[PDB]
């Protein structure tokens, strides 16, 4: 692995010598959960709609209030 | 923004923390230079009221200067002509369990500033660490509005500093070593409104590319790599989060930021390139779509974040003068980009001593690697040239155009690392990876350094105690101005390095100088205060060497010279 030989153009990624091609199913497998991934996206979408709230409520009042349940 | 970029340059203000889009942090005042320095002397103070790291500096717009503190993240406004005062605080409510998710200290970068238009009072931008950006009344501190951009509960918090671009603020991201996807945010100055978000990782559709994006440079990669560089779904917490700076050109319309490390440290853990990862963007402003992206460090086996400065300089490449990005990576390298298409002119070592590259090849842009400086499970690499800190970190740095030179702090720090497995936890720290670091094989930990962008000539070069964490300001009177890790600020002449003028501040500086003039007099100013990563050890009385994500080692000396403070010292004639 010298970063020199490329399966792509922009992916020139190789194993090392003695180190796995993919990690699943090797010793280094990341293990994952699946649902502990997805939760940054949830939070993110979850804050992404409070924000519009608090806009929607500065649009209509003229007003700008932070707390979503005194909206 | 057209008037914002007016208003930067009157050397009446300091109006964000780079100076002005091209982060120049260069001032033509003259009436201190090299030859009077030595007279500089203290005229006035304030405390902060805060101790921990206090990173950026102060602003100054139409006769205020703006303060601004780590955790918590209280502003304070203070009017040039009656210093003792304090025009307005605001004084933010955040949850302390956002303490627990910053890796390095609860540094803040600083304030950004918009002037008064159709939207309309002048505001202050702060980015708080529990991940909101707010608008607050620039003259009286009123709160405008207040939005959520990071969430502390998955480990996201903001440390850099807002910047405002035409009618938009952008707000960065942090918390890679707790496995955050990065991503920047353009919210409307007015409103709050979420007008674009671009990822560092995943789908196309995330990345926000314009349809050109590579085009001038398709060898650096095009489309789908956000996902083909990961192995299935590790891109989701695969950090690449954008907390250091931008740079602006407004005739292109390009804004210009890097973006982080991939999660995690584990090398192992996460094959591929892991794009866009340490990646110099050029994204257009109004829609976000990248149009180049340059990979510095594929498959980050070092967190060598890719999130240092991003200074913009006119020269003459091949004879041909050129517009130029330049940006000296954790990685020890110093890149030059056109920034217009992203053609790579140069990348070159900031000190000879950097070892995990032989060299950038400059047709392929791809870095050779040498494998006996690698990292990987299993292995404790020894004697690896930078360290996770780089030989460059978050300084805002300097250019003179008259001498076409920068004038760089520079780290000298080495490391030793080994990773091991963990599971990721939304919440928790996601590093995987034990560090020892010590000084580079020239001895010290710090270097200041001058140099020629383009042909990768050094002017000169000067050793520190410590490394030179902060930043600089260079002036057209021949000096460039940085504080120390051990607490002095220090003037060195910009055409040999020549020490012109020291003085002992409370305590260590990672924030830069900024300089000004009020009713006709230039002062420079600073903040003292020590912490960030290298201060860690201090911060939170660490002991065990490979502590602090590997600083509180290198660092256990700063403890002898420096302890905490929280002051703003300003210098005249
Ligand atoms: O991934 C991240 O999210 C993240 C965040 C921060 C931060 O929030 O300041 C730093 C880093 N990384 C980092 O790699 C780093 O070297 C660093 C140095 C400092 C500092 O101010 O001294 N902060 C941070
Ligand atoms: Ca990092």
């Amino acid at each position: 692995y010298d970063g020199t030989h490329c399966k792509a153009p922009g992916n020139c990624w190789e194993p090392k010598p003695g180190y796995p091609d993919k990690v699943a199913g090797s010793k280094y497998d990341p293990k994952h959960d699946p649902n502990e991934l997805n939760k940054q996206a949830e939070s993110i979408k979850a804050m992404e709609a409070r924000n519009q709230k608090r806009v929607e409520n500065y649009a209509k009042t003229g007003k700008f209030v932070y707390k979503v349940e005194d909206i | 923004n057209s008037e914002l970029d007016r208003l930067s340059k009157d050397d009446r203000n300091w109006v964000m923390q780079t100076k002005d889009y091209s982060a120049t942090h260069f001032s033509r005042l003259t009436e201190i230079n090299s030859h009077n320095v030595k007279n500089l002397k203290v005229a006035w103070t304030l405390s902060t009221g805060t101790l921990h790291g206090h990173e950026g500096a102060p602003l100054v717009v139409d006769g205020i200067m703006y303060i601004h503190t780590p955790f918590p993240n209280n502003v304070y406004a203070v009017d040039l002509n009656d210093t003792r005062k304090m025009l307005w605080q605001y004084k933010p409510k955040q949850n302390p369990a956002a303490r627990a998710v910053a890796c390095c200290d609860v540094v803040n970068r600083g304030l950004a500033y918009v002037p008064a238009g159709e939207h309309g009072p002048a505001k202050i931008f702060l980015n708080q660490l529990d991940g909101h950006i707010v608008a607050l009344n620039a003259k009286t501190g009123e709160e405008i509005w207040k939005m959520e951009n990071s969430d502390i509960a998955m480990g996201s918090t903001l440390t850099g500093a807002p910047f405002v671009v035409k009618d938009k603020v952008l707000v960065g991201s942090a918390g890679a070593e707790l496995g955050v996807r990065g991503y920047v945010t353009a919210y409307n100055i007015k409103d709050g409104k979420q007008e674009w978000r671009a990822y560092a990782t995943g789908p196309d559709e995330d990345l926000l590319l314009d349809k050109d994006f590579n085009k001038d440079n398709p060898h650096y990669g095009q489309f789908g790599l956000g996902l083909s560089t990961w192995e299935g779904d590790a891109w989701k917490i695969g950090g690449g989060t954008n907390w250091g700076w931008y740079a602006y050109d407004p005739k292109l319309d390009m804004i210009y930021y890097g973006s982080g490390n991939p999660a995690p440290w584990n090398e192992t853990m996460r094959p591929g390139d892991n794009k866009w990862t340490m990646t110099i963007w050029g994204r257009d402003a109004d829609t976000g779509r990248a149009k180049f992206g340059y990979q510095k460090t594929p498959h980050d086996e070092w967190d060598y974040a890719g999130v240092n400065y991003m200074g913009l300089s006119e020269q003459e490449v091949d004879g041909k003068l050129t517009p130029l990005l330049t940006h000296p990576d954790r990685n020890g390298l110093v890149y030059t980009l056109n920034r217009e298409t992203g053609a790579l002119v140069n990348a070159f070592k900031i000190d000879d001593t950097v070892n995990w590259v032989k060299k950038v090849d400059l047709k392929t842009g791809l870095p050779i690697r040498d494998p006996e400086y690698s990292t990987r499970m299993d292995h404790n690499a020894k004697g690896i040239c930078p360290s996770a800190m780089g030989y460059h970190n978050q300084g805002i740095e300097s250019y003179d155009p008259d001498k076409k030179l920068f004038f760089m702090g520079v780290n000298h720090i080495c490391m030793d690392w080994e990773p091991f497995m963990l599971p990721y936890r939304a919440g928790q720290f996601f590093v995987g990876a034990t560090l020892n670091m010590y000084p580079g094989p020239k001895g010290m930990l710090g270097q200041v350094k001058a140099m020629n962008a383009v042909t990768g000539k050094m002017e000169w070069e000067v050793p520190e105690k410590f490394a030179v964490w902060g930043g600089t300001l260079a002036t057209a009177g021949d000096l460039v101005f940085y504080g120390t890790l051990d607490g002095f600020i220090k003037a060195r002449d910009t055409r040999t390095g020549e020490l012109k003028w020291q003085f002992q501040l409370p305590s260590g500086v990672i924030g830069h100088p900024i300089t000004y003039q009020h009713n006709g007099k230039q002062y420079i100013a600073i903040y003292s205060g020590v912490g960030g990563w290298p201060g860690v050890g201090l911060v939170f009385d660490l002991k065990d060497p490979t502590a602090g994500l590997g600083a509180v080692g290198a660092f256990r000396e700063l403890a002898h010279y420096t302890q905490m403070g929280g002051s703003v010292f300003v210098f005249s004639l």
